[PDB]
């Protein structure tokens, strides 16, 4: 057979087998996955509506929420679930067709089209609520998110690498994303922040993302300067050379 | 402040002899 | 064909690297039934696994234009959470094969089974013998050109036996089997050939008595060793 | 059960694909009106 | 915007396809 | 500035083309 | 508007069906 | 004085509670050398571990005025990451004896282990004949008036076997050895009293060619249900 | 032997292997123990030491900080290992004269060890830094700390016992420790937020014992209403009833 052929029916087999462990069985995760960004909602509207008000009176609060998060939330997945990819399928390693490469593959693609459902039953229900809920540009937005997929699953790849030895090291892995929540404009808009701790805000590529993503998005939104995709795409390029190589240089040592 | 730029130097020429081995292992990899 | 080229396998160890296999380059013969013999710690286990897949090897490839089974009664193929069926669904969507032929072969590993509703219970409650009967039902559910077998015999009971060389006479003949055992006697009766494994060299005889004799006095040489 | 058989790849991708681009491109290009749009600014 | 639609709409359907896909693929199999 | 855009162009297209290259040696690990 | 509470009903009075079913699913084991 | 009064054992299964062992009383001879035969899946292995405490019981006690150890063989009671020696050191210190007994017993786990510079490496690289050796060399490191084997005598290479049994020899007339054997020579050979499990219950023989007949007249049983 | 004696005993035992388990032999705990401290005040304080002294002109940032910052993360640390130990040691037991309750409270001393070590390595480096470090009622923070001591213990205990079996939930008690910081008076004066917001806050102990706490080591600092201590010495006791006798309950289960 071709090795496309034998591709496409490992990536299927892992892809079912990761939907398997991921969604408990009974389709329980199900209501978990739905269950975080509507909390998120509701924790985070509760206190910033009437300064967002103040700030940006002519954009919705919810709607800004989903656009800041459900992308933030799709990298972080990204970033995490693909760091443990080898430790979860290690009893299984051994079979001449399940290379890591194939196990990391499969779960980017199953998080992918978790996320990119969410997005859609998350724009549906605020269509529904009477919000504004098309995007006046899209397939920029499009590509906007692909450089965020990109990113986010060269980044995974190259701490799945990286770690395969000193597990300890992952932690400072999740640890450190947690403050990118906040540091990027996910919950409150960039316009607010003082200039003068503008440039190091500027080091964030994800925050580039999610900005030119709320451009896109709204009508007449406003970028800051500094501001644009050329850093962001020159980021995920040059990590994703680096993960390939690194994985192609390691190849060998990632089977027990 | 010429021990400055010395010192910056130093660890963009480190650096820069890291991605090239890099590179070359690939490639050494690549024609095995 | 099956060859080995440049194979070097070794494991970590505090003290260095402890080589099993080093720049190890030989070919198997062909549709003849091979007896890997050895001392131990000579590699046998290094090298059935090698064969099978089960561990990559650090340098040099192994070059085989036929299907090489794994292991016949090795339970470490399998994973414990799930039950029986759901593994050999596992096996079966790995390779890849049809859906009616998917239900006439978990039809097929429930016969050589044996095993009644545990059969719908988890592999981690199950016992030694009862892997190995799981493991061999995967095993022959499948028609493989090579059959790799580490000393099956001593496992299960007198029955388990009984039905297991009456399948294995049933397919004698449509596949070589390649056999790891310490019982001489076997590799006599089931064998056409000796692969000795030595000092992480394999030499091949052609003539099974010749295998024999080389390993008796290779055994004989160790022991006068002062 | 057998409902979940006949969705073979020509059929979704018929269903889901083609049909969807074949109405696009009949409205857009033929069947479209085109609206022109005039822009002022104002303050009070 | 004719051809910007049009691509737009390409894209999309193509990510639907995808997705609904992969689900008719996880519910027969499951089957 | 044309030598700027030249150099980051050529940065770019060697990096993509490195990145499919190891992207198609990978798929054809699989024999 | 009929049509809309028809809608957003059928979709809560769904969403309840697949809560309790999971949790029959659960407590049924 | 073993007892085992009103003892109900079961294990969590999706279909209900499996019961192993239901309102189980038994009284243990005395000073006798205890056979434990039974059925595959009658229990031998959970009562087993009852009586050296890895379970808990549900319900009921286990009375017992004498020292019972665990079972020999077993690789479930140490820690990976530690060496063969730190497991040494945990053991005797839940068992709380003084420095030169704290010496004396890693020196002789180091005598009976025979595997040399891994004895200072962590049991994660082990095998399962290091493990072995390493809880057997444990199991005898101490003085128990009971001891508890799970046919151990399968387990490691000829001249392991006869270290073992010279070890043994050395130390029968002082404790009562309990094995739970398939090979019903060695219940015939090593043992003085017959325990039979069955439906949760067990039966006590005086004879051991009792119990061997009630045992097989049990399996003949079984086989010739229909 | 007495029970007494077995009981010492097989705390020591388990003592030394927890002590093990969680410094690693090498002793790289201690070093993350006293860096994630000092990153935590490095971090708030280039955050908001103007607003700090504005808010409060009296008191310096880093002591405060120091105060609300290290009994809480004992408290967190008590609840999470406390809840963790009969996950970890389920390998142990089955050799009689251990229990669960036995791993649960050496994690516990092991803890309330390790955080007042850190304490007073603070209080040392703080005293030794030109700031204030000597509380002027020692004895009322000796009972506060005792009390939430007990508290997060107690909390720990019934976590460990109630959560068994259901692995999962313990991940949310792990998110529920997000809020916490940023709403038990931490790393902020709780004075300044308004009133309105102050009675929903007031039934979170762990803003009384902060408070309190703080109340015993600064002269004159200013207490505001409602912060009683009867409430968390209610709720610390009813918690140890409930988790002993939950305990007592299912005795003999929890041992695998
Ligand atoms: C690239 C490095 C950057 C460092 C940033 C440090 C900032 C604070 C981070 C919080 C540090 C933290 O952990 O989060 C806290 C609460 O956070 C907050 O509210 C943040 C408030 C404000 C921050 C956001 C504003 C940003 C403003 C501009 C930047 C509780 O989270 P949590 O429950 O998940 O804690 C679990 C432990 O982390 C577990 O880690 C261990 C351990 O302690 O047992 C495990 C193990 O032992 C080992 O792997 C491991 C160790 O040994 C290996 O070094 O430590």
């Amino acid at each position: 057979r071709s090795p496309w052929q034998i591709q496409q029916a490992v990536l299927f087999a892992l892809f079912l087998r990761e939907l398997k462990t991921r969604l408990g069985g009974r389709w329980l995760g199900v209501f978990w996955v739905l269950l975080e960004p509507v909390a998120h909602i509701a924790v985070m509207t509760t206190l910033f509506s009437l300064a967002h008000r103040a700030a940006m009176p002519s954009i919705e609060y919810p709607v800004f929420l989903i656009t800041g998060l459900i992308p933030f939330f799709m990298f972080r997945g990204l970033v995490t679930r693909l760091m443990e990819a080898i430790d979860s399928n290690r009893g299984l390693f051994a079979y001449r067709q399940v290379k890591p490469i194939d196990t990391v593959i499969a779960r980017a693609m199953l998080e992918i089209s978790l996320q990119s459902i969410v997005y859609l039953i998350a724009l549906g229900t605020l269509g529904w609520l009477g919000f504004h809920f098309l995007p006046v540009r899209a397939l920029e937005l499009a590509g906007v998110s692909a450089v965020l997929i990109m990113l986010g699953a060269s980044l995974g790849l190259f701490f799945a690498v990286v770690t395969n030895e000193i597990p300890q090291a992952r932690a400072i892995v999740r640890i450190s994303l947690l403050p990118l929540y906040f540091v990027s404009g996910v919950i409150f808009p960039v316009h607010t922040i003082p200039p003068q701790y503008l440039p190091l805000l500027q080091l964030n590529p994800v925050l580039h993302l999610i900005e030119l993503s709320r451009a896109s998005f709204f009508p007449q939104y406003r970028v800051l300067q500094g501001i644009n995709l050329a850093y962001p795409a020159g980021f995920a390029l040059l990590s994703l050379f680096l993960a390939l190589m690194l994985y192609r240089l390691r190849r060998h040592q990632l089977a027990s | 402040r010429r021990w400055y730029n010395l010192a910056t130097l130093l660890v963009v020429c480190c650096l820069i002899y890291g991605v090239v081995s890099l590179v070359v292992a690939t490639i050494r990899d690549h024609q095995d | 064909m099956i060859e080995l080229r440049n194979l070097t396998k070794w494991y970590p160890t505090p003290h260095g690297r402890r080589y099993v296999f080093r720049n190890l380059n030989f070919r198997f013969p062909d549709d003849v039934s091979i007896g890997l013999i050895g001392r131990n710690g000579a590699g046998k286990s290094t090298l059935m696994r090698l064969l099978g897949g089960i561990e990559a090897p650090n340098e040099g490839e192994v070059v085989t234009d036929v299907s090489i089974s794994w292991p016949v009664g090795l339970s470490g193929g399998f994973q414990g959470s799930l039950t029986a069926r759901e593994n050999v669904k596992f096996v079966c969507r790995i390779y890849g094969t049809s859906h009616e032929d998917m239900l006439r072969k978990v039809r097929f590993v429930e016969e050589f089974a044996e095993i009644g509703e545990h059969f719908d219970l988890p592999m981690k409650t199950y016992s030694s013998g009862m892997r190995s009967r799981v493991a061999f039902g995967l095993s022959m559910a499948f028609d493989f050109d090579y059959y790799l077998i580490d000393e099956a015999m001593a496992v299960g009971d007198a029955q388990f036996r009984a039905k297991s060389r009456a399948v294995f006479d049933s397919r004698v003949g449509q596949a070589n089997m390649i056999l790891v055992s310490h019982n001489m006697n076997d590799i006599k009766e089931y064998c056409d050939v000796v692969v000795l494994v030595d000092q992480g060299q394999a030499t091949l005889y052609e003539d099974v008595e010749a295998g024999i004799a080389a390993y008796q006095g290779s055994l004989k040489k160790a022991a006068a060793k002062p | 059960m057998k409902l979940v058989s006949r969705l073979t790849a020509k059929r979704l991708q018929w269903a889901l694909v083609y049909l969807p681009m074949l109405v696009a491109t009949v409205y857009f290009l033929v069947f479209s009106a085109d609206r022109y749009v005039s822009e002022s600014v104002i303050t009070v």
